[PDB]
RNA sequence: GCUUGAGUCUCGUAGAGGGGGGUAGAAUUCCAGGUGUAGCGGUGAAAUGCGUAGAGAUCUGGAGGAAUACCGGUGGCGAAGGCGGCCCCCUGGACGAAGACUGACGCUCAGGUGCGAAAGCGUGGGGAGCAAACAGGAUUAGAUACCCUGGUAGUCCACGCCGUAAACGAUGUCGACUUGGAGGUUGUGCCCUUGAGGCGUGGCUUCCGGAGCUAACGCGUUAAGUCGACCGCCUGGGGAGUACGGCCGCAAGGUUAAAACUCAAAUGAAUUGACGGGGGCCCGCACAAGCGGUGGAGCAUGUGGUUUAAUUCGAUGCAACGCG
């Protein structure tokens, strides 16, 4: 990234959806290289999301999700021998990258019986956006909406 | 109230802070706002933000008199004063005259040393 | 100093004032009386203006 | 005696040359008043400070002091220090054009005399801004500083003193000769002035360079080149431009000016490198973007230490510490 401008690597999309955002989103939740055990966590959590919202499987997920994503988000510069926190526009890849990263620690973080019940009842507050990863959102929003002074 | 329908808004930019003064043609102060007043003290109230939040909240404050014609006075230098002067035609105002009042001597008083930092 | 125009204007586009008083007339009038790094930044800018 | 040195006269030119007097416009501060309202100011961030007893902002009127934006220019003038609005008065010098006059009247100069930034001193005024001292706030390990908020002498005027500066082109004065180029500034002559031209001829000045010189760097017709006249000064570093004495000074101090002792260097310019909280360009899981660890627990293993009869020896920033 000194010198190297990069391409990027296509992920195989979802077995039982064929969704790429859903792909990288059992990526995101994948720990240790085991694969298969985060995707059955994902199509038992985003079943029961389907099966209580009752609207789809991938439109639950879409809304769910779509509360999450930040729109702006702070950055340090360090150009005037200060430290500033910029607030900087969100890329869409990393948009939703930063939306499964805060659904799935949030969902770490809870305290429910299994990961598809964490996961399913954080997709589930975050569809009526009250949860915690709605509270990251607002919280990178109050810190971007603060500072908005630089640009 | 009183229903004046003309003033003169002088912006005072300073390098630490704005300070935005809606007057009448005759000089008497309908209502003032400053950078520093609009939430944002410090290293942040001297920003082209803070100045255009401060020529918002300015143009609040004088709705009572129903100010629709109005110069521009701009003094100092500063971060403010550009973005100053927008604000105010985003809040209605038809901008007339923009003068730039800044004082210079004609080699007058000593200015003071400063400044080996 | 002043400017005025008729309806038909959108932006400021003041740069009268990047003509003569913001830029250099304020910003040299903040700091110190010396007589001495006048004529040396005088002498340094009329012997940097060179080919 | 003579005119090619020096000087006088005639006519103009440019100029922040000097001294005295007056005036003008912007701006800062203060005072009085109107509007108006919650902050202002400040900083890397803050706080001290000012502010609902109404600040800051804004308008009107007044007072006062200092300095004189733009023009403004390696532009000008002055012996040097230095001199910057505009106007008047008194006054110094320079330069140019043609002609006339005196006729070597010249050059330098120890002692001597004068002028001599700034700070400082004396007496009397003045005092807006700025600001040593000082005070407070910060910063910091400390901060008698840098930064912030105030702030007295001083800076300004009159007269006297001081008598120095990196008072520097670190280059004494006067004169003569020795290839060039580009400018600036101020005169003057000639030619269709056929315009903001062309050709010369002086004065001052800036940059670059030739020969030559120079340790080199550089200087280079304004010499640090080639010569002549007279003056000033130098003789290793420190001690020391100090002590004692003299002269000067109100004082601060100034000037003239040693020795003992001590070192074998001190110095100049340039080269190679290294370094820089100098500059430009560029890279690496270097940072950033992420994921998983270590430091916490128990154990394994190595080391330091301690113990021991011995706890064999070696490895110890990175690049020793389950290493030999």
């Amino acid at each position: 990234p000194r010198r190297r401008v990069i391409g990027q690597r296509k992920i195989l999309p979802d077995p039982k959806f064929g969704s790429e955002l859903l792909a990288k989103f059992v990526n995101i939740l994948m720990v240790d290289g085991k694969k298969s055990t985060a995707e059955s966590i994902v199509y038992s959590a985003l079943e029961t999301l389907a099966q209580r919202s009752g609207k789809s499987e991938l439109e639950a997920f879409e809304v769910a999700l779509e509360n999450v994503r930040p729109t702006v988000e702070v950055k340090s510069r360090r150009v005037g021998g200060s430290t500033y926190q910029v607030p900087v526009e969100v890329r869409p890849v990393r948009r939703n990258a930063l939306a499964m990263r805060w659904i799935v620690e949030a969902a770490r973080k809870r305290g429910d019986k299994s990961m598809a019940l964490r996961l399913a009842n954080e997709l589930s507050d975050a569809a009526e956006n009250k949860g915690t990863a709605v509270k990251k959102r607002e919280d990178v929003h109050r810190m971007a909406e603060a500072n908005k002074a630089f640009a | 109230r009183k229903q004046v329908s003309d003033g003169v808004a002088h912006i005072h930019a300073s390098f630490n802070n704005t300070i935005v003064t809606i007057t009448d043609r005759q000089g008497n102060a309908l209502g003032w706002a400053t950078a520093g007043g609009s939430g944002f003290r410090g290293s942040r109230k001297s920003t082209p933000f803070a100045a255009q939040v401060a020529a918002e909240r300015c143009a609040d404050a004088v709705k009572e008199y129903g100010i629709k014609n109005l110069e521009v006075m701009v003094k100092g230098p500063g971060p403010g004063r550009e973005s100053t002067i927008r604000a105010l035609n985003a809040a209605g105002f038809r901008i007339t005259n923009i003068t730039d009042v800044t004082p210079i001597p004609h080699n007058g008083c000593r200015p003071p040393k400063k400044r080996r930092v | 100093i002043k400017v005025r125009e008729n309806e038909p204007f959108d932006v400021a586009l003041r740069r009268f004032k990047r003509s003569c008083e913001k830029a250099g007339v304020l910003a040299e009038v903040r700091r110190r009386e010396f007589y001495e790094k006048p004529t040396t930044e005088r002498k340094r800018a009329k012997a940097s203006a060179v080919k």
